[PDB]
């Protein structure tokens, strides 16, 4: 590619008895019998034995009278593969594995006094790959640089956490709450006062997984 | 680039009429040649490449069509050449590219055909490689690229009953017509597309 | 309309797009749009090579794809319980991959030319090595039932038989061309290695007949070359040895160290080899620099702007 | 082409039926037992613990 | 090289007899034999 | 020959005679073919507007063929008369009469070949196929018309009873 | 690459990995980590002399280290010269590489 | 008089629907994987007795998962019409919520709501197996409460006149 | 919904000591709680009964024990209602219990003291799905919501807000309808000195 190798071949490990990495019990007698077979003929294409043998007539037979998969296949994957501890998860009793990075419920986040983090930026709006975030913005009566409305449609919302990570303020947040099944699709269409509640129900541990976090580059 | 790689001149020297221009970029891989090509001699090329001894073992990889009428240099202007494919996509209104891979010579090869005729018609490929139907179907269901003479015209991923050419400069995002439940019809109706904006 | 919706849209606004269109398989259609992205901009993700992880996760969803085309196969036939043992080892590789995106089935981790390496942990190697324990023995009992299974065989011996002009002609490629006998691989083609297969060995085994128990067998076998691979790749970012001392024989083994919990260091590579980017990132933040805050501003509003040209990337 | 190198599904462990896969299984039972152990020799682990005070 | 024996990065290439032999199996499968006892027996 | 507009793709009137004990023979210009239409090629091009037009003429009259069963295996028979589709489908051919390029001609004859196969496969609603056959000016016949517009704007000129309705919403 | 390039280093002392593209600094680590014999590393280090890199070096001591490869009559004769080399070109900036 | 006896009978009748709410075999895109990967071992549905019926006549319940097209939506309005009474209906993913990262695709039945009734909305793209199972478990919920939700008034007698 | 505690599960001195610690309605309704297997009421090992790791601010009780033979199994929560079978919804659970149950985190909520969360002034507590309830949450602009029409106004007055025309009688200067302007603003130009 862009730079140059002589010898091609990539020599295989030296095989001497002395060598440090000589492994033993590399190869298997008991398993390695390969060489017996590496000349059939039907492995390698539709020709067949040039002299058919009593082992393969005996394996035929075996093949057909007996039928012997059904009793393999009864001892193999029932009998045993039944006798295996359960992987099921209690749902309604207990909760699955979730990573801390888990792109949950989208939620607005706050400074530790309850300020609005949101600092109006619409960094937010031009990242949503699907425009799923909707800002209108205007000077606040004490002149910060708040929203008039902040609307995020999870009709069109993937719940991909990119507003989190382009967030300049570490406003946007995606808090682990994902039973937000609603029974409205009107319902669905989260706004700037529902998105504060949310955030406030869970701030928490939004707060803990926010330091975990940022401890990971600190 | 550190493997063998030459210009398959052999294509010019059968033909014997057509000035060949091959072009090779570090933006690909190593094995990869783009060429223009008449449309005249399309299906001669095709023809020469589907039944020659070390071509022969050829697959065609892609295809698909460039809308040359509005691809415009957005930026770096003057860095412009004398000899670039971005030239001759601005020369021309659209632009085929067929992008086949030789394992008897280990290489891809992509054929550009320029198209400047207002019908955008061009010979059909679908007799000569038979991946090829079903790739020209949808080329000419989104790009109205007409294969001639083709093996089946019939439609690939369109909606039915819509007549036209979303993968199109022209056409909007939103398109035209929307699908709502009509209950006077107590079915499925189609009406205009009122979309919301952001 | 994929086509249209991501032209409609900035480099970094059609991410996602990708992962809808091979739904299966997530990662390898990111780490293409990623490879290619870089080819456009002329350049190659130095931290995502040093780092392995995009080997690492090409091989997760390689096996993952595996285990759910063997499941529906599978039920297809007729098998009801393949399906199951798939999806729980699907389940596991799933959570594993979540771990660093926070998505089962779309992560969307592979950025252009930029590796998010906060996420990156030794014990997400070691539950991958665990993993590793755990998909072979449920590849063994899988094929405990489907290998040798008359009906299975009889199922697809001699079915949908190609050749190598058939699949010429319509450009089969991937495990049809694997079982029609072709030894045609990206991966293991020099002007075609893309991420880490030109350096490390693996096994590909191509089929002598074409049929529908060539391709089952290919997929197990790439399963399994698969999870050895993965084993050599995580060695190859493993520091296998360490400072014993000149008295006697012991190993120094520290007392408040990584290294001593873990012997996996995901970061050992990049900090040598690259140790002024990986200062340079690992310093500078856009909270702290305004430079990196004008570097923010621009990605997440207007995006890098890519040189003119067009350009085709397999992976 | 002229001396090619066969898989055979033989035993009734796919593992088994590939020399190389019984090595990498062997080095991973190995890493891992060295992992525990290296991990048993301190007997105590540190982790994360986040502080209130952090969100000050 | 990691797919040739005594690889260099093994790593696990030192008496590995027991589990070897605990993990692997211990009888080849002798083509035919069963099925000849298995028709003598239901014969018989 | 083989394609879908094929004499041999013709169902049996009996099963196990073609036509009767006598001759052969089956329906298929006016109703489906035996088999599903596997391959549709390109119309052969045609240098000639007067061979475009023959071959347009042609077009409409495979497609008047088939109206009836059209209209009566999707019923849709009550929006209007068989004469009347007809009518409207001419009406909707007469506004594309300007085009002159015999590529385009070629291709939008492709296109409307096969829309009718799928309309003919039913693969298409019986509510979107509607669109094409409706009347252009008249109502649906298959249900009641209100003369509200006629009766207030009687007489009324165009821009005035374009200006009376008002283009947009009146609250936004 | 190599086509209408030069690998000369611009501080006539050392070559710095902003020298060179970064895709063959990229294959030359990976090629270095996955030698597996000295006499494979002899052969790399041998052929890619032109472009040979300080943290190259480092890396590849570091991997003949974590992986206890032999050093054998090849690493005596070839790696010995080139490394005889790259110590004599060493310089104050070069603590982390010669320390390694 | 008849209402006494209605009442256990409807509560009977809601913990029998309940128990059988089985999920029809119809599934698109990833959002309908999310879904399958929801009817493994690990997430036992059939805990809860949700066993895929893959004919609408004999199916209670429409998990809509995937995106709908306009080559897709008179079959799905025909497939909810054929489907057998009493049904409830669930979409599962953004694309059949809203479209989702195609809610501006001409190609885009930019809703399920707008073709078919739908009682329950999911809102991961793709949700959770936790997240489908929790919307089913409130689906669940609400259909053996909404049998007898008090729209009778009681009479003096407290009897549902 | 009888035997909660199977004989064989309570044959052990675990359910002995449950039982005489807790009584006879914690021991019965624990098993109601969060039956996930007969063989797992009150824990894996027969020993004794795990410990109470925590109780929510809903009255639900988490606890964990590890002879679970899942590992996807180890930390379990039991709600307090349980009306029937289905009742209850992985919903109930408090924000601070969701990280440790779902070990996103091995912290556990506190009580009191050292709190693995902070403690905010504007911290609310967390509420089941509204949805398909009265407390749903309300768009500004949905027709249900009693104060759409304020919404719509607001939002049309951005851009479209409409004149003040006079309502009722007044005065008229000719064929001007005399009426005073409100313009929140008041010109100093015209009175000044
Ligand atoms: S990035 Fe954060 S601060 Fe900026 S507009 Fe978006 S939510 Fe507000
Ligand atoms: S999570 Fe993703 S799709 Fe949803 S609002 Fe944020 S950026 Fe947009
Ligand atoms: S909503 Fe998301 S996960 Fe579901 S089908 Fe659409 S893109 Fe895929």
């Amino acid at each position: 590619g862009y730079i140059q190798r002589s010898n091609i071949h990539e020599e295989a490990p030296n095989t001497s008895v002395e060598a440090k990495h000589h492994n033993k019990t590399f190869y298997d007698p008991i398993l390695d019998i390969d060489e017996d077979l590496k000349d059939d003929i039907r492995l390698y294409g539709r020709d067949k034995p040039d002299e058919l043998d009593f082992t393969d007539v005996w394996e035929s037979s075996y093949q057909n009278i007996i039928c012997p998969e059904y009793f393999y296949h009864f001892w193999f994957c029932g009998i045993v593969y039944s006798f295996e501890p359960e992987w099921t998860i209690n749902y309604p009793f207990e909760k699955g594995p979730l990573s801390p990075l888990f792109r949950g419920e989208h939620a607005l986040r706050r400074y530790p006094t309850g300020e609005e983090r949101c600092i109006a930026c619409k960094l937010c709006q031009s990242a949503c790959p699907a425009r799923a975030i909707t800002i209108e913005t205007e000077p606040r009566p004490d002149g910060s640089r708040r929203t008039v409305r902040y609307d995020i449609d999870m009709t069109k919302c993937i719940y991909c956490g990119f507003c989190q990570e382009a967030c300049p303020v570490d406003a946007i947040v995606e808090g682990p709450n994902y039973e937000q099944t609603a029974y409205l699709h009107e319902d669905l269409f989260y706004d700037k006062y529902k998105l504060l509640e949310n955030g406030d129900k869970w701030e928490p541990q939004i707060a803990r997984n926010i330091e975990y976090l940022i401890n990971q580059p600190l | 680039m550190q493997n063998k790689y030459m210009q398959p001149i052999q294509l010019f020297i059968v033909f014997e009429k057509l000035n060949s221009k091959m072009w090779i970029s570090k933006k690909l891989n190593s094995n990869h040649s783009i060429a223009l090509i008449p449309s005249n001699w399309f299906y001669s090329i095709n023809l020469f490449l589907k039944r020659e001894l070390l071509f022969s073992n050829i697959t065609l990889i892609e295809n698909s069509a460039i809308d040359t009428i509005s691809y415009n240099l957005e930026t770096n202007q003057n860095d412009l050449d004398k000899t670039n494919i971005e030239n001759y996509f601005f020369k021309n209104k659209m632009l085929v590219f067929y992008n086949y891979y030789n394992y008897f010579l280990k290489s891809k090869l992509t054929l550009f055909i320029i198209l400047n005729n207002l019908n955008k018609s061009i010979d059909s490929i679908d007799r000569i490689f038979a991946n090829a139907n079903w790739l020209e179907r949808e080329t000419s269901e989104m790009y109205g690229i007409n294969y001639k003479w083709k093996i089946d015209t019939r439609k690939l991923l369109l909606d039915y009953s819509k007549i036209e050419n979303p993968m199109l400069k022209e056409f909007q995002s939103e398109g035209t017509q929307d699908a709502f439940y009509n209950i006077f019809e107590n079915q499925v109706v189609v009406l205009k597309n009122e979309t919301v904006e952001l | 309309g994929s086509e249209k919706l991501i032209e409609d849209r900035p480099y970094l606004q059609g991410m996602p797009y990708f992962d809808r269109f091979d739904y299966v398989s997530m990662m390898v259609q990111e780490h293409a749009y990623c490879l290619g992205i870089e080819s456009l901009l002329g350049t190659t993700n130095y931290s995502a090579t040093f780092t392995q992880i995009r080997t690492m996760y090409d091989e997760l969803t390689r096996i993952l794809n595996h285990l759910l085309a063997v499941a529906c196969h599978a039920l297809d036939v007729g098998s009801m319980s393949s399906v199951f043992w798939a999806f729980e080892e699907r389940e596991k590789l799933m959570e594993f991959y979540e771990r660093v995106c926070g998505a089962r089935m779309h992560a969307a981790f592979y950025r252009p030319n930029e590796v998010n390496l906060n996420a990156v942990s030794s014990f997400l190697m070691e539950d991958i090595l665990e993993f590793s324990r755990n998909f072979f023995t449920t590849l063994n009992e899988m094929h405990n039932v489907l290998t040798y299974n008359k009906i299975w065989k009889q199922r697809l011996i001699n079915i949908g038989t190609y050749s190598f002009q058939t699949c010429l002609d319509y450009g089969l490629t991937g495990v049809m061309a694997r079982s029609c006998g072709l030894k045609r691989d990206l991966r293991l083609s020099k002007t075609e290695t893309y991420a880490n297969y030109y350096y490390l060995n693996f096994r590909s085994y191509t089929g002598q007949h074409g049929d529908c128990y060539d391709r089952f067998l290919i997929r197990m076998n790439e399963m399994c070359e698969s999870l050895n691979i993965v084993n050599q790749s995580i060695n190859k970012i493993s520091k296998f040895n360490n400072i014993v001392s000149i008295n006697t024989k012991k190993n120094i083994l520290n007392k408040e160290n990584f290294n001593r919990q873990t012997t996996v260091l995901p970061h050992l590579v990049l900090s040598y080899l690259n140790k002024n980017d990986y200062n340079l990132k690992n310093t500078k933040n856009d909270y702290n620099s305004m430079e990196e805050l004008i570097t923010h501003f621009k990605y997440w509003s207007k995006g890098l702007k890519v040189e003119s040209g067009y350009t085709y990337q397999s992976v | 082409k002229y001396n090619p190198e066969l898989y055979i599904y033989k035993t009734y462990d796919m593992a088994a039926d590939d020399p190389v896969w019984r090595q990498v299984k062997l080095d991973l039972e190995w890493t891992f037992e060295n992992i525990a152990e290296r991990r048993e020799s301190l007997g105590y682990m540190p982790t994360f613990k986040g502080d209130p005070n952090f969100w000050q | 090289r990691a797919d040739m024996a005594h690889s260099p990065f093994h790593k696990a290439i030192h008496d590995l007899e027991d589990k070897r032999s605990k993990l692997f199996p211990d009888r080849r499968r002798i083509p035919g034999r069963k099925a000849k006892l298995l028709l003598a027996a239901s014969l018989l | 020959m083989n394609h879908y507009w094929g004499s041999s793709n013709t169902i049996p009137a009996s099963s196990t005679q073609n036509n009767n004990y006598f001759s052969g023979g089956g329906n298929n210009v006016t109703i489906r073919g035996n088999e599903i239409m596997e391959r549709l090629p390109s119309q052969t091009p045609s240098q000639n507007m007067v061979q475009a037009s023959m071959k347009t003429l042609r077009f409409y009259r495979k497609f008047c063929r088939l109206i009836p069963f059209i209209l009566r295996i999707h019923n849709i028979g009550t929006k209007f008369t068989a004469q009347q589709a007809m009518i409207n489908f001419g009406n909707y051919i007469r506004e594309r009469n300007h085009y002159r390029d015999p590529g385009l001609i070629d291709h939008r004859i492709q296109l409307g070949y096969e829309l009718l196969y799928e309309a003919e496969m039913h693969f298409s609603q019986h509510t979107i196929l509607m669109q094409y056959l409706s009347p252009y000016n008249t109502p649906l016949s298959d249900r009641g018309y209100s003369y509200l517009e006629k009766v207030k704007y009687g007489n009324k000129s165009k821009f005035l009873q374009g200006f009376y309705k008002g283009n947009k919403p009146t609250e936004f | 690459s190599q086509r209408g390039r030069d690998y000369t280093p611009s501080n006539k002392k050392y070559l710095q990995p902003w020298e060179l593209e970064r895709k063959e600094y990229v294959e030359l680590s990976l090629a270095i980590q996955s030698a597996y014999s000295c006499k494979m590393l002899s052969e790399i280090l041998k052929d890619n002399l032109y472009m040979l890199t300080d943290y190259q070096l480092s890396f590849a001591m570091f991997h003949l280290w974590n992986h206890e490869i032999p050093i054998d009559n090849y690493f005596y004769n070839v790696i010995s010269p080139i490394l005889k080399e790259y110590i004599t070109r060493f310089d104050r900036e070069c603590n982390k590489s010669l320390a390694e | 008089r008849v209402d006494y006896i209605v009442t256990p009978i409807n509560a009977v009748v809601s913990w029998a629907r309940q128990g059988s709410f089985w999920p029809l075999t119809f599934g698109l895109a990833c959002c309908a994987v999310e879904m399958m990967h929801a009817t493994v071992s690990r997430y036992d549905f059939d805990r809860f007795g949700v066993i895929f019926r893959a004919t609408p006549r004999q199916a209670d319940l429409i998990l809509v998962a995937g995106t709908l097209t306009n080559k897709m939506a008179p079959g799905l309005r025909r497939l909810y019409e054929q489907t057998l009474d009493p049904k409830w209906v669930l979409s599962m993913g953004s694309c059949a919520n809203g479209g989702g990262y195609y809610h501006y695709s001409y190609s885009v039945v930019r809703g399920c709501n707008r073709i078919i009734p739908v009682d329950i909305y999911v809102p991961g793209c793709p949700p959770t197996a936790e997240a489908l199972m929790f919307g089913v478990l409130q689906l669940q919920k609400s259909l053996y409460r909404q049998i007898n939700e008090g729209e009778k008034k009681y009479n003096k007698k407290d009897l549902t006149y | 919904g009888l035997w909660s505690w199977t004989i064989n599960q309570m044959l052990t001195p675990k359910f002995w000591v449950h039982l005489r610690r807790e009584g006879f309605i914690k021991t019965w309704t624990r098993g109601h709680k969060a039956s996930r297997h007969a063989h797992y009421v009150g824990g894996n090992r027969t020993d004794g009964y795990t410990k109470q790791v925590g109780e929510d601010e809903f009255g639900n009780r988490y606890y964990e024990d590890f002879d679970v033979d899942h590992k996807n199994q180890r930390r379990w929560v039991e709600f307090s209602d349980y009306f029937m079978q289905m009742w209850s919804n992985g919903d109930k659970v408090p924000v601070g219990w969701h990280g440790w149950l779902s070990h996103q985190y091995d912290d556990f909520p506190t009580r009191t003291g050292n709190s693995a969360f902070v403690k905010h002034h504007y911290l609310k507590q967390h509420t089941a799905n509204l949805s398909n309830t009265p407390l749903n949450h309300v768009p500004q602009g949905a027709p249900q919501n009693l104060n759409r029409m304020r919404f719509i106004t607001a939002q049309r007055d951005r851009s479209r807000a409409p004149w003040q025309s006079p309502k009722g009688e007044g005065v008229f200067q000719g064929k001007k309808l005399i009426v005073a302007s409100n313009s929140p603003f008041i010109d100093d130009m015209s009175i000044r000195d």
